[PDB]
């Protein structure tokens, strides 16, 4: 669990990591701000594990980056509320399929 | 195309309808050379060698004709198409004309001169080779056809 | 419930088509089951398959006598309980009759040795067994009519009533069905019941579950629920704490150890193959795992150069390489590929503007169905 | 026994003709169509039946020319289409037919005489006479008197009523002679006809196929994909037995030539590999290019194509390959080397390579704007798909026709005849 | 239409075979050999 | 292309619904 705890440190200092990738547009491999190798298990290695799922909103470019994106317009409703809507306006129309079948024959 | 049921076979017929064959790829009209192609599968099918030569030509002018261009001139020489496989050699196929050559490729002096150059279109091939307003106008009558149907 | 078949001697006898050379691993124990429980009709045929036993059959016959006794047997015990007043006593002893037969042969235990009894149904419980039993012994043999026929009569009215064990077996029956055919997500959803397993005589053992849960599980099911529910599985924890080969070919992917994740996956690959009732789908398995490392891979990077893939996986190049492109090609792996500079980078995002992809495919089936609907009502 | 099926299956023929004229005087087009439908599954269904038909209102051969020559409008056509319906049925393919055609000889004489009800129901059926005429035809061989009377009824098609029946004839014809006559689509190209009504829905989709055929006749793939697709959308019946197959191998040979590797599980019908499985071989060799395995297939299978009126397109395939695969090369890379894609395509050398990247750069895959230098392949391919400004026009027209494609909904409104 | 004469378990799958059909010969072990052999 | 977007939506919801209107109750032979 110390471990852990030494992730968790490096999870508190992924605040820190926050820190260096807050202020900057990034697009240093050099890790100077810490201390760690360049390519410290692909540099900090935190980036690779946090682009994941949980991220600094960042793409990485494997030529020096880390460059953050900030994805500002995930949330549009338009797209969501379309495809529902046409799914269930697909049911309704093949269950008047099937009426008009019944009705006619 | 008449019946002509008594028509007597003749190895004329064979050697007639290539020429047509061999011309029609020479005057550009694919479409119409599959088209006789198309009108003989009895006689291609794999006898029939007088008219073999020109469907290996077809074939190669899909393909590379370019570098079998002499290929299916020496692999047979004549099939009484003596004259015949003349016109097509004299109407040599240019389509390579869009790439770069002449100090840029400088291979593919009378064809560097025709026309000034090559066939005369463009210029030396070494050195050869966004608006919503205007969208504005043609989007307006769009948008009104639109009402146009909500009117009744 | 009961050990009714022999799904070891159904795996000794696939097994016995490749490396059959082994006679000691395999002829052994087959002969060992035929001598047990009068399985007349399955040692014949794997004589008539492959090898003759000679002499070794008039001992077989004559334990066909013991058999043709049991037969007898049914006979009196038939007619005494056929004298006998007491209702359901003739059909507990055909009951009886017909499962000494299914050990012995398929047929003769199969069809109406069974279905005779489950005409007579005094027990809803007794008939929901001899179901059961059913789908045990059709799916011994890979008979996919039998086995859904059998899921049918399960889950249409026998699964009404209050039996939850029932309900385990056969949730546990689905899965291993479905893990037959080349559909995962149900299997690895219907193996959410690893923590109630008994020691199913189908299954050899818990440690085969688990495994066979595992591996479907990393390939139906999604990274933020792998987490949760494979790695945090307490039961599941404490079984690939068993076998380490598995717990560490697990892990492997979760946290991004790579080299070894790929002999994780040779090694899986070698005992897929092996086995049965899963081996005629290694193919699969093995590409589609390939396809899950790339994009879990390149998913972080919106550039990289095939030399850090190299570094990662094995040291070689050209195999990447070619991989990459032959699955781009397959429409997977959502990037493009580059020669000369040795770059690869991403493309367009779902939600951003495949939203919109998505909307138009969705519109153009709606638009066609409408279309078919108008002419067809526009006389 | 067997007069009972007859004694209940052909007197319901009594009311529906009851119900056809009571509906003459009414027009047609909204009750003929059941009883079309009726006849036909009657047909299906097919002794005393020609006494049965004698004359069943007045105020085998004899029992055909009786009933007009004893006391004797559209019922009468009706029965005057409908005598030869045993005989077709029954096929008996002897000059039993010879006896048929004056029948419908008589038939057309009596049509053509009377003009529009009749142009709403004796003018469809027709179209089955014509069927029958045609099969009467090909039983014994092709004649052009029906071309030459469609011809001549293609002025009245022209009147107040249109069926369309008679451009699937033309095309029978033309496919009668088949991969011989091709001026004929020709003149069709320029004859072409709305009939957008498309009242019967299967001929548009059986003129479809055959347009989809001439159409790859001249390997223009880019649009005959799309109506060989939309053909096959419009067959709801059955149509599986030899009747779909064909429909099935002209599309999947035309895209292999194209460049698209199909796979069967789109369509892995049941009844269809035992006759398609020729060209799973093929499209497998092609996807690979052994082009040892692709002559074995061609040789093994002479047939098929041969006799499918195929083989020209696949002989013509057998070198269009190189460019199906090199499809998917230009589509995987970004920036190719020019001997790699020649080693992987096992082309003879870099300048190969660089003409036949040339001769690709026509029309189709993304352009690869070749620099003749180190760059080798570029194979740039457009970016800014992202429904901004470059798919300005790309995704808003399309959007604009999905919506315009809304007549639909003025159709509906303009349906509704709301009796009295 | 008539007038034509002419004419998972087994299917939902023919895809993934046909794609690689011709592969597996390596089973992805001949391939692990070849990549140490590097 | 939102506007356009909600435009198609808003089409085929009325095609739907005015087929409806339409012959599921023009649709009345009424012997």
């Amino acid at each position: 669990i110390i471990s852990t705890h030494l992730a968790k440190l490096y999870d508190n200092l992924l605040e820190q990591n926050l820190i260096r990738v807050i202020e900057p547009f990034s697009r240093v491999q050099i890790e100077h701000i810490s201390s760690l190798i360049k390519l410290s298990k692909a540099d900090v290695e935190r980036k690779l594990s946090q682009m994941i799922l949980d991220k600094k909103f960042h793409g990485i470019l494997d030529q020096g980056e880390g460059v953050l994106i900030i994805f500002d317009e995930p949330p549009v409703d338009k797209t969501y509320e379309a495809a529902l809507e046409t799914i269930q306006n697909m049911s309704k129309v093949v269950d008047s399929l099937y009426n008009k079948a019944k009705k006619l024959t | 195309f008449d019946y002509k049921e008594q028509l007597p076979e003749s190895a004329y017929m064979h050697q007639l309808l290539g020429l047509n064959l061999l011309f029609l790829l020479s005057q550009n009209r694919v479409a119409e050379f599959h088209t006789e192609l198309e009108r003989l599968p009895a006689k291609d099918i794999q006898t029939n060698v007088y008219i073999k030569h020109p469907v290996s030509l077809e074939q190669y002018l899909m393909e590379g004709s370019y570098n079998k261009v002499f290929l299916a001139k020496g692999n047979i020489p004549a099939e009484s198409y003596t004259f015949f496989i003349d016109i097509l050699l004299d109407t040599i196929r240019d389509e390579i004309a869009g790439c770069i050559e002449k100090a840029y490729e400088k291979i593919l002096t009378d064809y560097a001169k025709k026309r000034g150059w090559v066939l005369g279109p463009n210029n030396y091939y070494s050195f050869a080779s966004t608006t919503i307003p205007s969208t504005e106008l043609a989007k307006q009558v769009i948008e009104y056809a639109r009402q146009l149907e909500m009117i009744v | 419930l009961p050990k009714n078949p022999d799904l070891r001697i159904a795996q000794l006898r696939f097994l016995l088509s490749l490396p059959e050379h082994r006679g000691d691993a395999a002829v052994r124990d087959e002969l060992m089951a035929a001598v047990r429980d009068n399985n007349m009709a399955p040692y014949y045929e794997a004589l008539c398959k492959s090898l003759d036993w000679q002499i070794d059959v008039d001992l077989l016959n004559k334990m066909k006598k013991a058999n043709e006794d049991e037969l007898k047997r049914l006979d009196e015990e038939l007619e005494d309980a056929e004298k006998n007043l007491g209702e359901s006593e003739i059909r507990d002893a055909m009951m009886a009759k017909a499962e000494y037969l299914c050990r012995i042969g398929d047929k003769e235990g199969a069809l109406t040795a069974f279905r005779k009894t489950y005409d007579k149904t005094v027990a809803l419980g007794h008939r929901l067994d001899i179901v059961f039993y059913l789908l045990r012994i059709g799916l011994f043999y890979m008979d996919n009519d039998l086995i859904t026929r059998n899921t049918e009569k399960a889950k249409s009215l026998i699964e009404e009533g209050g039996d939850w064990d029932r309900r385990n077996r056969l949730k546990v029956y689905q899965g291993l069905y479905c893990v037959a055919i080349r559909d995962f997500k149900q299997a690895a959803e219907l193996f959410l019941d690893t923590v109630s397993t008994f020691t199913s005589y189908e299954l050899m053992d818990y440690k085969t579950f688990v495994t066979y849960t595992v591996y479907v599980s990393m390939i139906a099911l999604e990274r933020p629920d792998l987490r949760e529910k494979v790695i945090k599985g307490a039961e599941i924890l404490e079984v690939l704490h068993s076998l380490p080969a598995v717990r560490q070919y697990l892990f492997s992917l979760y946290e991004c150890r790579y080299s070894v994740f790929f002999q994780s996956l040779a090694v899986v690959e070698q005992e897929m193959k092996k086995d049965w009732l899963f081996a005629p789908h290694y193919r699969y398995y093995v590409r589609e795992m390939r396809i899950h490392a790339y994009s879990q891979l390149l998913e972080s990077y919106r550039s990289l150069t095939l030399g850090y893939m190299a570094e990662a996986f094995g040291v070689g190049v050209e195999f990447i390489d070619q991989e990459l492109s032959r699955f781009i090609a397959a429409g997977r792996l959502h990037c493009k590929i580059d020669k000369v500079n040795e770059i690869v980078e991403t493309n367009r995002p779902d939600s951003k503007n495949w939203q919109y992809q998505e909307t138009i495919k969705k519109g153009d089936l709606l638009l066609n169905r409408v279309q078919k609907l108008s002419r067809v009502i526009n006389m | 026994p067997p007069p009972a099926p007859q004694d209940v299956e052909m007197k319901e023929e009594a009311a529906t003709g009851g119900g056809s004229t009571g509906e003459a005087d009414g027009a047609a087009a909204e009750h003929s169509q059941r009883e079309l439908d009726t006849v036909t599954l009657e047909d299906i269904k097919e002794g005393k039946e020609p006494r049965f038909v004698l004359r069943a209102l007045r105020m085998l051969l004899p029992f055909l020319e009786e009933p007009m020559d004893t006391e004797a409008r559209p019922r009468t056509g009706k029965a005057a289409s409908t005598p030869l319906l045993p005989e077709v049925e029954a096929y008996l393919q002897l000059l039993v037919v010879i006896f048929m055609m004056n029948s419908k000889r008589y038939k057309e004489a009596q049509k053509i005489s009377d003009d529009t009800q009749n142009r709403r129901a004796l003018d469809l059926v027709a179209a089955k006479c014509y069927y029958y005429h045609a099969r009467v035809y090909e039983f014994l061989d092709k004649l052009d008197v029906v071309r030459s009377f469609l011809h001549a009824r293609l002025r009245t098609a022209t009147l107040r009523h249109d069926a369309d029946g008679q451009a699937t004839l033309l095309n029978l014809l033309l496919r009668n002679y088949l991969h011989y006559s091709l001026y004929d689509q020709a003149e069709k190209l320029v004859s072409k006809s709305v009939f957008p009504e498309q009242a019967n829905n299967n001929e548009w989709a059986r003129y479809l196929y055959y347009t989809g055929r001439i159409k790859a006749i001249q390997l223009e793939y880019s649009e005959a994909r799309r109506t060989m697709t939309n053909a096959l959308r419009k067959a709801p019946q059955h149509t599986a037995v030899g009747f779909k197959q064909t429909v099935h191998k002209l599309l999947i040979v035309v895209e292999l030539l194209l460049g698209e590797i199909p796979d069967r599980l789109q369509f892995r019908q049941p009844s269809l590999k035992r006759s398609l499985m020729p060209y799973f071989l093929l499209t497998q060799a092609v996807r690979t290019g052994n082009l040892a395995k692709f002559n074995q297939v061609l040789d093994q299978f002479g047939e098929k194509f041969q006799a499918d009126g195929t083989y020209t397109l696949i002989i013509r395939l057998r070198h269009n390959v190189i460019k199906t695969g090199v499809r998917m090369i230009s589509l995987s890379y970004s920036r190719i080397s020019l001997a790699d894609i020649a080693q992987k395509l096992q082309l003879d050398s870099p300048e190969d390579a660089e003409f036949i990247v040339a001769k690709a750069i026509r029309d189709g895959v993304i352009e690869a704007s070749i620099n003749h230098e180190k760059g080798y392949v570029q194979s740039k391919e457009m970016i800014d798909i992202y429904s901004t400004r470059e798919p300005q026009l790309a995704f808003h027209q399309r959007i604009s026709f999905c919506l315009d494609i809304h007549n639909m909904s003025v159709k509906a409104m303009r349906f509704p005849p709301k009796s009295y | 239409e008539k007038k034509q004469p002419v004419d998972e378990d087994n299917w939902d799958d023919d895809n993934v075979e046909d794609d690689f059909s011709n592969q597996l010969r390596a089973e992805l072990e001949k391939h692990g050999y070849k990549m140490e052999t590097s | 292309y939102l506007a356009s977007l909600i435009r198609s939506v808003v089409a085929l919801h009325n095609l739907i619904n005015n087929k409806i209107a339409n012959r599921d109750a023009e649709k009345k032979e009424g012997q």
